[PDB]
């Protein structure tokens, strides 16, 4: 269900950077969504603060540079943003960008002395269900589309989970659609050079909570 | 320091006691005395859970009270609650044996999920009761259908 | 302020062939009769306000007893009617 999609728009004229992220140090916990309160468990990676923690790593990712000639490459320089010029943001294929890759967002919490009418689990929970939704009829009335204007499918940026029970995850796949530039040798050397940057940022990240790996 | 009883002739509500009662006032049977409960509900009082919820709060270190009522009337609104605390354990009493719901709700806002519960007990801002069946309560039960009321006492004309 | 004239009741008040049973009779739900009283606004309102002065009274009661649920209320006030005039 993962090569179906790479193969339909991204190759061979999108290379995927991609990262495996699990939380070899958290517990998995039990939420009761408003209005049902029904037992709904939440995998270890799917815990607030590893969110915040994989949203950080993210965005540093994001803001990885490198130098080619005397240029500085941005990842923006070489990646797919489909809504371009119109909207600049590079495609993420991440469970962050239910929540438009915002620490913010990811935050925001609908509740009182009483209940919690909405926070990200219930987002969570709607948007995998809904992912090119705009508002995810909570009281919050969060979007679910992706910053870069498209929606992020939930078999793609979760694994280890049963049948369509997303909140099982027990790791997250997040994606870089990178141009392949195979026409092109001088944007294919800029992008090179961006990606040999990420790869060794990526592989000597330190963070204990976290364990990154590739493919 | 002293509970109003009505008396009532035809249509005399004079909101006298026995601090009163003259002596042609006619007590020969108890059952002439009622007690009744009155329905909180509309213009103003909004229906919504979220807003519902801010005439509610929690408190520690109150023993909840129970007293019954004999009457009551139909309510557009009752509601009915389930709240785990962080932990997942349970933050409002079960319902006390012989406390059923409110027996006669047009509709019924029953909801759940968590919260913080930030003491022992739900009680009402106002002052008011959360009246169930026939029992009115200072306090929110588990599960359990409430109208928001008050409680009068009556003696009925023989 | 805030007065609703109607009043659609529901109270208790099944003596024929062996509905007193408790086997045979009606469940929880069903041993209310209902009613409408109506065009009797002075009296209705009226009603609705002395549940309203009542509470503070009423709150005060509960808080200083100590059993755990009040029944007695309405048999203490015809004793002290009682004890008014005859004590
Ligand atoms: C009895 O009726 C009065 C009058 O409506 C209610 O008083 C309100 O009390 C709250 C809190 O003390 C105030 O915020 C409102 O402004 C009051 N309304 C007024 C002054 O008109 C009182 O809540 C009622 N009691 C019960 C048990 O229902």
């Amino acid at each position: 269900l993962e090569k179906e999609y790479f193969d339909q728009h991204f190759g061979p004229f999108f290379r995927t950077e991609q990262l495996i992220i699990r939380a070899p140090l958290t517990d998995k916990h039990i939420y009761q969504p408003y209005p049902s309160g029904a037992d709904v468990p939440f995998g270890p990676p799917l815990d607030i603060q590893i969110l915040h923690q994989v949203l950080d790593l993210q965005i540093a990712i994001e803001n990885i540079t490198a130098s080619y000639d005397n240029e500085t490459v941005t990842l923006q320089d070489i990646c797919l943003a489909p809504l371009s010029p119109y909207n600049t943001n590079c495609t993420i294929l991440s469970v962050l960008n239910y929540f438009q890759n915002s620490h913010s967002v990811l935050d925001h919490k609908k509740g009182d002395d009483f209940f919690v009418y909405a926070d990200y689990h219930t987002h969570f929970l709607y948007c995998v269900r809904a992912p090119a939704s705009l508002n995810d009829t909570s009281l919050l009335h969060d979007p679910c589309l992706g910053t870069f204007g498209g929606p992020v499918f939930p078999w793609l940026v979760l694994g280890g989970y049963d049948d369509q029970n997303y909140n099982n995850a027990t790791a997250l796949v997040i994606t870089f659609p990178v141009n392949n530039y195979y026409n092109d040798t001088e944007k294919l050397q800029r992008a090179q050079a961006w990606e040999k940057e990420f790869i060794n940022f990526v592989k000597n990240y330190k963070n204990p909570n976290l364990t990154i790996s590739f493919t | 320091r002293s509970i109003p009883l009505g008396v009532i002739h035809n249509s005399v509500l004079q909101v006298s006691d026995v601090d009163k009662l003259v002596c042609r006032d006619k007590l020969s049977s108890t059952n002439q005395l009622r007690s009744v409960g009155l329905n909180l509900e509309g213009n103003g009082v909004a229906t919504d859970v979220p807003s519902a919820t801010k005439r509610w709060g929690f408190r520690s270190g109150v023993p909840p009270k129970v007293v019954n009522y004999e009457a009551g009337e139909w309510a557009e609104n009752c509601y009915n609650l389930e709240i785990k605390k962080p932990d997942g354990s349970e933050c409002l009493p079960a319902a006390p044996d012989g406390i059923r719901g409110f027996p006669r709700c047009r509709y019924v806002h029953k909801v759940s999920g968590t919260g913080p519960c930030a003491g022992d007990f739900a009680f009402h801002k106002e002052g008011a009761f959360f009246l169930y069946d026939r029992l009115a309560s200072t306090v929110i039960y588990r599960g359990t259908t409430f109208a928001e009321g008050v409680v009068a006492f009556l003696i009925l004309p023989q | 302020p805030k007065c609703n004239p109607n009043l659609h009741y529901w109270t208790t008040q099944a003596a024929i062939g062996l509905a007193w049973i408790p086997y045979f009779g009606p469940a929880a739900e069903g041993i209310y009769t209902e009613g409408l009283m109506h065009n009797q606004d002075g009296l209705i309102c009226g009603l609705r306000q002395l549940a309203n002065e009542t509470t503070q009274a009423l709150q005060l009661f509960l808080r200083a007893t100590t059993e755990l649920r009040t029944f007695s209320i309405l048999n203490r006030k015809a004793i002290d009617f009682l004890l008014q005039r005859w004590g």
